[PDB]
């Protein structure tokens, strides 16, 4: 599908609290 | 639009100053927080430090040059959507005869016999009946030689700027935020109906989410039929834009104009030209003529659809300054002018789009105001479009238009003297949506006093409306 | 690891095997769901298609390949792990002489005198004393040419697998999960202590949270210090792996052994090529010979030291393979091989962590298996590490490690032949912190029979321990 075109090749979460 | 000169003239172009919209019996019953706008500087219920002739014009912030890569793109997205629409509606765009453009044709509704002409009639004292014979097709001497003078493309003309005398929300009416009309030369509504007329007529016959546009829809029978596909996908988005029309860009309405409206669809040549007299605009208002540059003017022959095509082209354009592969089947969706319903199966980010809107110098919003950032997994259940809800009627299963009650109160709750008996008919209409227990509260202070027809009339002409649109389909 | 070869050999090593476990008048009171492993095929209990010699080595069920991206982060992780590590513990990792590997120094004890000597002595009917003079410190010439080998890096050996006499579930028992040890030859764990000796000694003195290893602690006065520690943070996890030891990669190893035991940390340059002969490794099970490649041979030197430095660096490696921004200050953890406690502020999402662990081929479930998720807000006090709990002592303010009754029911119920009082005053020390009722309840079988400890003195020896420590 759609894939963002500024994203980098490390797709990983923000820390939580 | 950006104000690049303001100048004071001999002849002042005057303004209706005081509202025609007086209080009904309903009015004392619902206490609507809504009013008529200030249509005078001097209006007592303005805000300190509202000056209207200011505010009035406050939407013109400029005109966004847009950069070489972004108008590349634009012009593309334009091109992808013209494909698209002239696919669906075909290319037999040929221009409308003198006789077809007043009295119109299928899918487009007669010129006005006897609304505001525009400059320089309404300073002559000339009313429309007085330059075209709208009963037999023809134009009188003043407005065949301006026809000419388009034909070669040496015609000029200054909009007339209206105030808008119409019920607001009355936070709006105390900030000073009354809309304006500009009014055009009714020769220049004649010959932009010759030009894209028959486009127009077609677009109107066609609305639709494929070619993304309700101009020209009954919402009491393609509610069903635009619910039913909105109905499917994942995700769907209301989006607000701030002064839409204001902030289209000189960049964006010029490569629109020459991408939809080029002579290999079947266009007159002048179709362009005349789309294009639009763009940089000289507007008359009291002893001012304020020269703008961008924007559309609010209340041109074909506003609602130029505004609609943009509205789409917006989106795609969006989509691809974000994503790589995206296409005009990664998404669905309708506009009526800024009004816009947008869905897809994928989890697109409406968020980030923000700043790609901004590119083209307009502003997007949630429609909703639970939050003032975009999310998924909203439903046509959760969405407004046209001030309308979809709601499934248990009667039936067919989605029915739903309008707000506090709408409906303000709307009966004021109207022109010696029109609420017409005005009741209309409304029962729009009403008749929300049900039999609020139909009967919201015309109850006008029983005995007026015609109020029965909920069951209304409710079963409905029922009959979404039925006999379903049986032709069969 | 992966299986590469199989086949028959006529130097076999063991004759018909029987338990040295037998059951107490606890078995019959308490009835526990365990039983000694199974240490023959013909052994009764085991269920219909049951092959012992196959279901022992069926861990090994292949060796993980490591992306390029995924082998990158991992050095990044090993390298950021060492550092801490070294920071700590210091770089005085010159190897250890002949006689200080034989003999030990301040915090590694002496090598065993008569324990198995591995492979090829076992066969010759050799045992340690031959090879070696553990009083003296000395080698004889077999082990002194061996040594040489190995300086050489041409030293070659296979592995001596055992199946570990011991309790395990019922239903371990019947599948035939019998556990395994494998005794490498003694010249190879002298070389070894000899090339990380410094090291390992310096790991079992520093052992706490810092360097995330409890290897050499003391149960007893360390979870006082484990469990202030623990307490501090918002969210504590215990973790259980699936053969934690077997499913070490190739790849993973390699890489730890390199960034850890680097020359610049101190160590002799064969201290990274001694580790690096476990990756690839034969063993020998009576008449079969099996080559593996990948997972620790379970029971070499400093078996425990590795899996640990290995845990530690896991958890690094999957925490940053999911979260932006994660340092060693993210999180605390402490690590006894594949046991595991870690702790955080963060409300970090471990069921999200279980694709990051299987790109190491390492299955993570709850220690807790009352559920098959993992959740936020558990505290030190709800978790297992070593079989013991982290409860508050009433009487000292002091954590003790308490046990499960069911642990302590399941230990009470088998000793080896004559060894009954001898077990029973040692599980007395482990089931003393579950309470007064508690202790008297598990001891009152043997009442009459042996000399059980009271609660009170017990209790008063352990307030001693803990205030002296």
């Amino acid at each position: 599908g759609p894939l963002e075109r500024q994203r980098p090749l490390k797709v990983r979460a923000k820390l939580p609290r | 639009g950006l104000i690049v000169d303001t100048r004071d003239v001999e002849e002042r172009v005057h303004v209706m100053r005081k509202t025609k919209l007086a209080p009904t019996v309903a009015h004392g019953v619902f206490n609507p927080e809504f009013g008529p706008a200030a249509l005078s500087n001097k209006d007592p219920r303005l805000n300190e430090g509202v000056v209207l002739d200011e505010v009035i014009f406050s939407k013109h912030k400029g005109d966004t040059k847009m950069s070489a890569e972004d108008k590349a793109l634009f012009r593309r997205c334009a091109a992808d959507y013209a494909s698209r629409l002239h696919s669906v509606l075909g290319t037999a765009n040929a221009p409308l005869s003198i006789y077809e453009a007043i009295k119109g044709v299928d899918g487009l509704d007669a010129m006005e016999p006897d609304t505001a002409p525009g400059l320089p009639w309404a300073l002559q004292g000339k009313r429309r009946g007085a330059l075209i014979d709208f009963e037999n097709g023809t134009v009188g001497p003043e407005v065949e030689a301006a026809l000419k003078l388009m034909e070669k493309r040496e015609y000029k003309f200054a909009c007339q700027t209206f105030l808008k005398d119409e019920i607001r929300p009355m936070e709006k009416v105390r900030a000073g935020k009354t809309r304006i009309v500009d009014v055009l030369p009714v020769e220049h509504i004649l010959y932009t109906r010759m030009m894209i007329g028959r486009f127009c007529a077609q677009m109107h016959s066609n609305n639709g989410p494929q070619i993304g546009s309700a101009v020209g829809c009954n919402p009491d029978v393609d509610w069903q039929r635009f619910g039913t596909h909105f109905a499917q996908y994942r995700n769907v988005w209301d989006v607000d834009y701030s002064a839409f029309d204001a902030n289209h860009c000189s960049d964006a309405m010029n490569i629109m104009f020459e991408e939809v409206f080029r002579t290999e669809f079947g266009f007159h040549p002048n179709a362009e030209w005349i789309l294009k007299t639009l763009v940089n605009t000289e507007h008359a208002y009291e002893n001012k003529r304020i020269t703008v540059e961008g924007g559309m003017p609010s209340g041109c022959s074909a506003t609602s659809i130029i505004n609609t095509i943009l509205n789409n082209i917006y989106v795609l354009y969006a989509l691809r300054r974000h994503y790589e592969g995206v296409e005009l089947d990664t998404y669905t969706m309708i506009s009526y002018g800024d009004d816009i319903v947008v869905a897809s199966d994928y989890d697109l980010d409406f968020e980030a789009l923000k700043p790609h809107f901004k590119s083209l110098g307009q502003t997007i919003t949630p429609a909703d105001k639970s939050d003032k950032g975009f999310v998924l997994g909203h439903s046509i259940t959760d969405v407004t479009f046209l001030k309308r809800h979809f709601h499934m009627d248990y009667g039936t299963g067919f989605y029915k238009p739903v309008m707000a009650s506090k709408t409906l109160e303000a709307i009966l709750s004021f109207a022109r003297r010696g029109t609420i008996q017409e005005k009741l008919i209309s409304v029962a209409g729009l009403a008749v949506h929300s049900g039999p227990d609020e139909y009967r509260r919201l015309f109850e202070p006008f029983q005995g006093l007026f015609e109020i027809p029965s909920y069951r009339s209304l409710y079963l002409r409905w029922v009959n409306a979404v039925c006999g649109d379903a049986a032709a389909a069969k």
